[PDB]
RNA sequence: CCUCGGUUGGCCUCGGAUAGCCGGUCCCCCGCCGGGGUCCGGUGCGGAGUGCCCUUCGUCCUGGGAAACGGGGCGCGGCCGGAGAGGCGGCCGCCCCCUCGCCCGUCACGCACCGCACGUUCGUGGGGAACCUGGCGCUAAACCAUUCGUAGACGACCUGCU
RNA sequence: GAACUGGCGCUGCGGGAUGAACCGAACGCCGGGUUAAGGCGCCCGAUGCCGACGCUCAUCAGACCCCAGAAAAGGUGUUGG
RNA sequence: CCGCGGCGGUGCGCCGCGACCGGCUCCGGGACGGCUGGGAAGGCCCGGCGGGGAAGGUGGCUCGGGGGCCCCCGAGUGUUACAGCCCCCCCGGCAGCAGCACUCGCCGAAUCCCGGGGCCGAGGGAGCGAGACCCGUCGCCGCGCUCUCCCCCCUCCCGGCG
């Protein structure tokens, strides 16, 4: 799985009517994945297993994308996903500060691929959650939580550095 | 009693690492350094001249020593001015890094 | 620009100073690079000074003279970085070559002349603050450099020479804005037509 | 007015910049954003540009050419061009005269300098 | 130093992006380099922009963190941004250097001729500046 | 005359910091100029290189504004400054000129070459032989040969000769 | 020394600096356009994007299939769990 | 034989410019509609009757720090106060609607118009009709007018014209 800016879909799918149950149970479940197409597969992937079921004996009954309830308010999320390692496999437990769900869910594959250097294919999250910040655990996202929050924006390094690339005034960096 | 034409250096003609087609030259203006600035410049006539030891016929004028070979500019490349550009009969490999005048010749303006 | 284009190479980042410029002297453009003594490396300094030492180490042992040279003068460090990142060996790097000029310290056609600094290789926005740096002219001086403190002396001299310079335009603008103040009937009509026009806010 | 042919018929106001009533390319003109009105100005209707066309004269009967024509070298002004010009620059000038520095304005030449670059210039 | 934070109801000035040469005060803070950002006035409706694009001002807001639109928009219809800023010297510098941007071949034909004046005042009356400082010999 | 082509306005300079800078002023102290400390401004730099200066159609009537204390003369004579690669720059006195040149106006003309490109500058370019033209000037060395042996395979080197 | 498929031999072209076999792709002589694999500081065509998020300081740093150099075990160096 | 004659084809001695038409391609504007959770949020109507909740804690309080017992900062206080936030509403109303306030999509039988840059011009007897006769301005396709009559608005050799 590649990435982009990720998407969460709703993916609802069951086995075909076979006649012994001629209503087998409809399966649910929340897949982030940058397009429906990939949600789909994704979906096959974590209900075969989790459930004895294939693509071939089962079928999607709705995929739809999810979203976001509040895309307003910043909140703070907890996400519990596994992963692989070059060793053995890890449960983790990650909190990040975003607008959207899947916006959280793309700060974790990038801060999981920079610091674990865990490829997406490694990756799957099992639990996300709105996390109130009184129940936040990381000091990364308990730091931002004031309502008073002060700070500077001390080193404004020059970004436009060849328009002009010659020019006789060195830049300032202090605003 | 004024330069009339932009500015313009040749760069090279278009090329691989390891394959140079001759038959397109890519142009610098100076001032344009992005794609979009390239615009204007998209039709316009580029003109190569030089002189040499011959005399040659001047159009309204005297022969004189100057000799131009004719072009205009094709399309933009690549994210930075450097539009490329195509003459009539491929520039020498000796303008490298020499000016072309773009002569702001049929404008859409 | 047709001008030979002058550039200070005080605080400036040796590779990503000489890359800017090999492209620049490609395609004409006279360039000279002065005060090649104030140029900056990225990395620490004695890491920096193993990378030289490591640099006269390499040698023909059957014939040194017929090996690399190894320049110590700051400008021939960097004029070889330059000569590094152009086809030397084809006609027209060696044209591109002869169009650069440098030079230690300022020489006295050019320290009468505005320096240009270009910003895509300042150790300003290019290193991080808390990253360790050495200066190029402190590197040759200690690999083999003659000239570091005679060139500092004829830099100073420089220096000062130049803030007589500045003292006098001073005068002179602070005697101008002082003009603008006394014509002011006189050049109203004149101002606000630069002001409609977005000169002068 | 722009001719039947397509050519922009322009003129200089001739007492100004030396430019008479003559035809020029639409592609080969920079167009400003500057307009004066000339509504309820008399065009003459003799000015097709079959009058504008070159006129040309050798070579009437000489098929080798060894006395050279050394006449009709000086094009010269028909009169019917003079009347023609200053009719049509008689009430054309007092109307430009009012916008004010127009005539210094249109006296330069456009130029280019060592700074500004065309694409930047709004004209 | 650091005569300027980052705080709840800072007016921050659009340099690059979207919504570039807007105004826009910032409602809370995300993650060191997204802040909720939103003016109401300023045509820029609520959404999250980052720090790396806006420029800080001086004006300052006192309203709710994450407080609704429209508490922002009356905290901006009281003591107006608007005519402080546009009015600020770093307000009229960026419009006359838009100004400059639009300047026609006519009016630069006209700032020419008018340069050509101002300067020929200037530098024929400084020499008598000059020549007036030259009257100095005591000892 | 033979040959080489480039280019198509100039910028005549603080030192530098970046978790800071720039400009201006009132008091103290360095042999009537600078250095400190207060105060005042600007700081997405506007005393801004995203900047500044010049800007060219030429003239003729013709007024209004700028200036008159000015300009241009390779015209002269003299002074001063710059040594890192000064190869440059600045300033006084004399003499010719005109209120001309810069903005806004009045008035009309110039080949207006009839749609067309290499046009426009640097530039009186660099280089190579040569004629005329005036003035001011100078009248030499090297190598060979011959000696020397502080030198030497030959060259080379050290040497001497009204 | 065998099995299946492909290739080199018989094969040029783009990329891997370089290379019979790798990756893309197979070839009449050309103009325009667009790509593949691979790339876009300069050599060297193209990121001269106000690219996004983090990690990392190395007194032998690291830098891309085949591939051209490394292990066991350690660190109160830092980061996350 | 002459006309700088026309009509046909065939050309230009070199160097060029332009026009529309068509083929191919890369881009740029302008507008329309569908779907969705019959979009999600969101804007205005101080949202009105409220109920409930907590803190990234408003006012008010407590202790500790400064400026002329008075005014600002920090730390504990909780439920609305001299701020606000979230859920439930008994119910909402209006506008717009993947927004020409650029928060987040997929699309076009639910899709059309206009423009710009570049390369190209290959081919050469298409006349079922007259019995071709100046040269086929022709096939397919899409159109317009006339062999029907009225009106309406600019006009026009106009007819005198005020
Ligand atoms: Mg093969
Ligand atoms: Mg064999
Ligand atoms: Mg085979
Ligand atoms: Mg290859
Ligand atoms: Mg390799
Ligand atoms: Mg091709
Ligand atoms: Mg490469
Ligand atoms: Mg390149
Ligand atoms: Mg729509
Ligand atoms: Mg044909």
């Amino acid at each position: 799985k590649a990435s982009g800016t990720l998407r969460e879909y709703k993916v609802v799918g069951r086995c075909l009517p076979t006649p012994k149950c001629h209503t087998p149970p409809l399966y649910r479940m929340r897949i982030f994945a940058p397009n429906h197409v990939v949600a789909k597969s994704r979906f096959w992937y974590f209900v075969s297993q989790l459930k004895k079921m294939k693509k071939s004996s089962g079928e999607i009954v709705y995929c739809g994308q999810v979203f976001e309830k509040s895309p307003l308010r910043v909140k703070n999320f907890g996400i519990w996903l596994r992963y692989d390692s070059r060793s053995g496999t890890h449960n983790m437990y990650r909190e990040y500060r975003d607008l959207t769900t899947a916006g959280a869910v793309t700060q974790c594959y990038r801060d999981m691929g920079a610091r674990h250097r865990a490829r997406a294919h490694s990756i799957q999250i099992m639990k996300v959650e709105e996390i109130a910040a009184s129940k936040c655990r990381r000091p990364a996202v308990k730091q931002f939580h004031d309502s008073k929050i002060k700070f500077p924006l001390p080193h404004r390094v020059l970004r436009r550095q060849h328009k002009p690339r010659f020019t006789t005034k060195r830049p300032n960096t202090f605003f | 009693s004024g330069r009339l034409w932009s500015k313009a250096i040749f760069a090279g003609y278009k090329r691989g690492l390891r394959n140079q087609r001759e038959h397109t030259a890519l142009l610098k203006i100076e001032g344009v350094y992005a794609r979009d600035e390239t615009e204007f410049y998209l039709g316009k006539r580029c003109a190569y001249v030089y002189k040499a030891k011959n005399n040659t016929v001047t159009p309204g004028g005297k022969p004189n020593k100057t000799r131009v070979i004719w072009g205009k500019v094709t399309r933009a490349h690549g994210n930075s001015g450097m539009v490329r550009a195509k003459f009539r009969s491929n520039l020498p490999a000796k303008a490298i890094g020499h000016r072309i005048r773009v002569m702001l010749y049929p404008s859409r303006i | 620009e047709v001008q030979v284009l002058v550039l200070d190479g005080r605080g400036h980042l040796l590779g990503r100073l000489a890359a800017i410029v090999a492209k620049q002297v490609l395609l004409g453009r006279k360039v000279v690079v002065v005060r090649c003594e104030g140029i900056n490396i990225s990395g620490n300094f004695y890491r920096n000074k193993l990378k030289y030492l490591a640099f006269l180490r390499k040698r023909m042992n059957t014939n040194p003279s017929r090996g690399p040279y190894h320049f110590r003068a700051p400008s021939r460090i960097f004029w070889r970085t330059v000569r590094g990142m152009l086809p030397h060996k084809t006609k027209r790097g060696q044209a591109a070559l002869d169009r650069l000029k440098v030079f230690d310290g300022i020489p006295p056609p050019y320290d009468k002349k505005k320096r240009m600094v270009v910003p895509a290789a300042l150790k300003v926005v290019r290193l991080k603050p808390t990253r360790k740096f050495a200066y190029l002219g402190r590197l040759a001086h200690e690999v083999g450099w003659k000239y570091q403190a005679v060139t500092a002396t004829l830099e100073e001299k420089r220096k000062e020479k130049a803030k007589i310079h500045y003292r006098k335009k001073k005068q002179l603008m602070r005697l101008r804005k002082q003009a603008e103040k006394n014509v002011e009937k006189k050049i109203d009509k004149y101002t606000e037509v630069l002001k409609t026009h977005g000169l002068l806010v | 007015k722009q001719l039947a042919s397509g050519l922009l018929l322009v003129t200089g106001p001739l007492v100004l910049n030396r430019v008479p009533l003559r035809r020029t390319h639409q592609k080969f003109v920079i167009a400003t954003s500057t307009k004066i009105d000339i509504s309820n100005v008399k065009i003459p209707k003799h000015l097709t540009d079959a009058y504008f066309k070159k006129k040309k004269l050798r070579k009437p009967r000489h098929q080798e050419g060894e006395i050279f024509d050394t006449e009709k070298e000086k094009y010269e002004i028909t009169e019917q061009r003079k009347i023609d010009q200053k009719a049509v620059d008689s009430q054309i000038l007092p109307k430009i005269k009012a916008i004010p520095q127009l005539q210094g304005y249109l006296r330069s030449v456009f130029a280019l300098t060592n700074g500004i670059y065309p694409h930047k210039l709004v004209f | 130093v650091f005569r300027r934070f980052v705080e709840v109801g800072r007016v921050a000035y659009v340099s690059f992006g979207p919504h570039a040469g807007k105004l826009v005060a910032i409602v809370d803070v995300i993650d060191q380099n997204r802040a909720l950002v939103d003016g109401p006035c300023t045509q820029v409706r609520r959404q999250a922009m980052p720090f790396k694009c806006m420029q800080l001002t001086d004006f300052i807001l006192k309203f709710p963190h994450s407080a609704h639109q429209k508490y922002v928009r009356q905290a901006w219809q009281k003591a107006d941004i608007n005519t402080k800023w546009a009015a600020t010297r770093w307000a009229k510098k960026i419009e006359a250097r838009e100004r400059k941007a639009k300047m026609t071949d006519f009016d630069r034909f006209k700032v020419m001729k008018a340069k050509k004046m101002r300067n020929r005042i200037i530098k024929n009356e400084v020499k008598k500046l000059q020549k007036a400082a030259l009257l100095k010999a005591s000892p």
